[PDB]
């Protein structure tokens, strides 16, 4: 499950 | 967008982007004063920025609108991505003209097999980065729930859907998420998520707009 929001889900 | 193309200038008028000083997901504009996203692209102080195409350079035809509300949806799970949905209110209405246009909500759900108009300002590499200026989109079928959950077991509740290419090469990507997938002039789908991008056997994952109108008739209602 990785999220499409950039640059990424995680990096935020 | 992965294995898409460049859409043209404003051909797709309800598509908006959201910004904190750079573009970071996607959204669809449903009337002059409300937009529909992912509720995983939620923060503060957003900029919507209407009637965009090339999001790095002033054309025109821009309306740059802060968020004045942003309403996630009561029963989202971050982990799951169940109910991935959100409601952004525009701070003043958006002037609608032909390049800036309300997309119509879903009377019905859509079936498998129907062709989709899925676009956004995301990548266009499965490996590495390449990150456009201009807006992209890419057609792509709603694919049975059988071959969804099987594509990922145990992760597609009934608020999901699968669209896109089993075999590869087609997909959204990083940088669309909350952006439109349209089916028959219907907002169907917001990019939600998916394994990498464009990659064999993972498709990409959709919020299930059909689901969620009541909601959000009674949201813009009472906000
Ligand atoms: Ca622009």
């Amino acid at each position: 499950i990785s999220t499409r929001k950039y640059p990424s889900d995680w990096e935020e | 967008i992965v294995g898409g193309y460049t859409c043209g200038a404003n051909t797709v008028p309800y598509q908006v982007s959201l910004n904190s000083g750079y573009h970071f997901c996607g959204g669809s504009l449903i009337n002059s004063q409300w937009v529909v996203s992912a509720a995983h692209c939620y923060k503060s102080g957003i900029q919507v920025r209407l009637g965009e195409d090339n999001i790095n350079v002033v054309e025109g035809n821009e309306q740059f609108i802060s968020a004045s509300k942003s309403i996630v949806h009561p029963s989202y799970n971050s982990n799951t991505l169940n109910n991935d949905i959100m409601l952004i209110k525009l701070k003043s209405a958006a002037s609608l003209n032909s390049r800036v246009a309300s997309i119509s909500l879903p009377t019905s759900c859509a079936s498998a097999g129907t062709q989709c108009l899925i676009s956004g300002w995301g990548n266009t590499k499965s490996s590495g980065t390449s990150y456009p200026d201009v807006l992209k989109c890419l057609k792509a079928p709603i694919l049975s729930d059988s071959s969804c959950k099987s594509a990922y077991p145990g992760q597609i509740t009934s608020n999901m859907f699968c669209a896109g290419y089993l075999e590869g090469g087609k997909d959204s990507c990083q940088g669309d998420s909350g952006g439109p997938v349209v089916c028959s002039g219907k907002l169907q789908g917001i990019v939600s998520w998916g394994s990498g991008c464009a990659q064999k056997n993972k498709p990409g994952v959709y919020t299930k707009v059909c689901n969620y109108v009541s909601w959000i008739k009674q949201t813009i209602a009472s906000n």
